[PDB]
């Protein structure tokens, strides 16, 4: 169709870009602006040249990288601007005039941050229409409901998020500074005692890599320690892009051990699990039952083998005894926040929630909180 | 045109009953259906709270801020949309189970917004 609705999920690391009613995202590229090295303070220098995701990547070697969201939050405005511009024009391939866009943020994203987004849609890209949902509101209700408590960890932040009715709850809702990007980095130190050199950025991609072939995270974390030390059985090799060929041991489990205990890099939080229980305890009597029973996990930093039997074990352990506790972790979930704004999109009875050109000239930007919650 | 016929219209489809409470706490109207603590959910919308009573009926509070109160019965009993007009009063429908809260409150939202001009 010329008009259909657009879906736009922007990550930290990743944006992951669609169509309405599509069932993945056509487009996933990487959250990373690249400007002209040694042009960012220059006399006389404009910001004329830049480059967007797979192309800034590609020209590294004469561009300076930055990723325009950290944590979840959009920090840098500017080169926010070029991720939409490059998702619409060359990901996309649409005229953003065209096509209602719905967006999706982070949970107590901030009010200005809310009211940027909502203004840089409609004043500079002229959308027709615009929404924007809480990430794990989305994932949640691509999962076929809209009561339960969300995992959500990629690239730049991890959270609980406890929802009923698609509302993320009061004061429950918690951030944790420690994802992907943290276990990678992490992965590259523990390395090092096995006698590898992992360091530089393009070094880096490579343990990124190995992270997402070879983790896993155990189920009992001192009896896979045990067996990793008694014999060789946990043990993989990794071809790196040279041809040369490493062995991996008991990394493989302590490096997304680290979920469950933040210690490991020197952060005071307590481990995942405990943060759910934290979460679920913050929430309404009446509710947590139905928390309990619909643990859902999203994002990429989910994706590890063995953590939502982990899971289980470690919310059982900490919830009262008779309590039934499930865990979901959907196949599809590196992208079911964005299949969650796919399906909303979509969805008939969804369409008079879309923000309209018109009652933005009325409202002003302050309609993304009438229309969006 | 009047307060009564602004709040009173509000009734229908999901919604079943409406209260005008001034930040006071005072009660300029209710549908006769219902009897609300003005100042009992004055406060709610004011400090924030985790649940609003009505009548014997518990409502969690799931979403609250200046310009919105969202509460719903767990047990399936309904829930109570509030909106705020222009800062002078606090608009709060009571919508059935099965009806959606978010749909209520554009509506109660405009109705509030024309009551803004009345107060
Ligand atoms: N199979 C896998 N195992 C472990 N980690 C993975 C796997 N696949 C992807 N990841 C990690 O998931 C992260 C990307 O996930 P995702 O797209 O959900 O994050 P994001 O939305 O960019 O970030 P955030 O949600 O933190 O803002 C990266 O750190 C990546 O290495
Ligand atoms: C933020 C959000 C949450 C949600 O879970 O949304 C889903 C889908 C939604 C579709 C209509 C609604 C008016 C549009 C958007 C709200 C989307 O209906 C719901 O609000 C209602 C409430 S519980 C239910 O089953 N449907 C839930
Ligand atoms: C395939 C892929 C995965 C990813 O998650 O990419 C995102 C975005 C990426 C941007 C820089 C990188 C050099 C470019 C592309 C890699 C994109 O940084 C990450 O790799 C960062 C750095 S290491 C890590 O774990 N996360 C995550
Ligand atoms: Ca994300």
């Amino acid at each position: 169709d010329e008009t259909t609705a657009l879906v736009c999920d922007n990550g930290s690391g990743l944006v992951k870009a669609g169509f309405a009613g599509d069932d993945a995202p056509r487009a996933v590229f990487p959250s990373i602006v690249g400007r002209p090295r040694h042009q960012g303070v220059m006399v006389g220098m404009g910001q004329k040249d830049s480059y967007v995701g797979d192309e800034a990547q590609s020209k590294r070697g004469i561009l300076t990288l930055k990723y325009p969201i950290e944590h979840g939050i959009i920090t840098n405005w500017d080169d926010m601007e070029k991720i939409w511009h490059h998702t619409f024009y060359n990901e996309l391939r649409v005229a953003p005039e065209e096509h209602p866009t719905l967006l999706t943020e982070a949970p107590l994203n901030p009010k200005a941050n809310r009211e940027k987004m909502t203004q840089i849609m409609f004043e500079t890209f002229n959308v027709p229409a615009m929404y924007v949902a809480i990430q794990a509101v989305l994932s949640l209700y691509a999962s076929g409901r809209t009561t339960g408590i969300v995992l959500d960890s990629g690239d730049g932040v991890t959270h609980n998020v406890p929802i009923y009715e698609g509302y993320a709850l009061p004061h429950a809702i918690m951030r944790l500074d420690l994802a992907g990007r943290d276990l990678t980095d992490y992965l590259m130190k523990i390395l090092t005692e096995r006698g590898y050199s992992f360091v530089t950025t393009a070094e880096r991609e490579i343990v990124r890599d190995i992270k997402e072939k070879l983790c896993y995270v155990a189920l009992d974390f001192e009896n896979e320690m045990a067996t990793a030390a008694s014999s060789s059985s946990l043990e993989k090799s990794y071809e790196l892009p040279d041809g040369q060929v490493i062995t991996i041991g008991n990394e493989r489990f302590r490096c997304p051990e680290t979920l469950f205990q933040p210690s490991f890099i020197g952060m005071e939080s307590a481990g995942i699990h405990e943060t759910t229980y934290n979460s679920i305890m913050k929430c309404d009597i009446d509710i947590r039952k139905d928390l309990y029973a619909n643990n859902v996990m999203s994002g990429g930093t989910t994706m590890y083998p063995g953590i939502a039997d982990r899971m289980q074990k470690e919310i059982t352990a900490l919830a009262p005894s008779t309590m039934k506790i499930k865990i979901i972790a959907p196949p599809e979930r590196k992208y079911s926040v964005w299949i969650g704004g796919s399906i909303l999109a979509s969805l008939s009875t969804f369409q008079q929630m879309w923000i309209t050109k018109q009652e933005y000239d009325e409202a002003g930007p302050s309609i993304v909180h009438r229309k969006c919650f | 045109m009047s307060l009564e016929q602004l709040a009173g219209r509000l009734i229908s489809g999901d919604i079943g009953a409406t209260a005008v409470i001034k930040m006071t706490g005072e009660i300029i109207y209710q549908s006769p259906n219902w009897s609300v603590d003005g100042v009992h959910a004055i406060n709610v919308y004011k400090n924030r709270e985790p649940s609003i009573i009505i009548q014997g009926v518990k409502y969690s509070v799931i979403d609250v801020n200046e310009d919105r109160l969202i509460a719903t019965n767990v047990g399936g009993q309904g829930h109570i949309v509030g909106a705020v007009a222009g800062g002078k009063a606090l608009l709060i429908g009571y919508v059935s189970p099965n009806g959606d809260a978010r749909t209520a409150y554009i509506q109660i939202d405009k109705t509030a917004r024309q009551l803004s001009k009345i107060l």
